[PDB]
């Protein structure tokens, strides 16, 4: 038996049997809680050097 | 697909797009250096100074 998180593609299809899936796959964003500080050089932010 | 390629990012203004208001110095300089110019030639010619 193999368990772990282990995924169904076609390729291991063809060396594994799997089951009918139990659990729905997704891609995600882990993202810190935003900033709001204004910068530091906000103040000749607005020409350039 | 581009529908405008802005280039602008960071909002600043730069010398490209702030150097209408460096003509207007510039015709200055033009105008006034013109003026000392020509009462330096003229006078050789209003006979007082």
């Amino acid at each position: 038996i193999g368990i772990s998180a282990l995924t169904i593609t076609p390729d291991r299809e063809n060396v594994v049997d799997f089951t009918t899936r139990y659990m729905d796959y997704s891609v995600g964003v882990l993202l810190r809680r935003a900033e709001k500080t204004v910068d530091m050089f906000a103040c000749l932010a607005p020409f350039d050097l | 697909y581009s529908s405008v390629d802005t280039k602008q990012k960071g909002g600043a203004l730069d010398i490209k797009s702030f150097a209408g208001v460096f003509c207007i110095l510039a015709a200055g300089i033009v105008l006034s250096c013109f003026i000392a110019m020509l009462e330096t030639w003229w006078n050789k010619r209003k006979g007082s100074r």
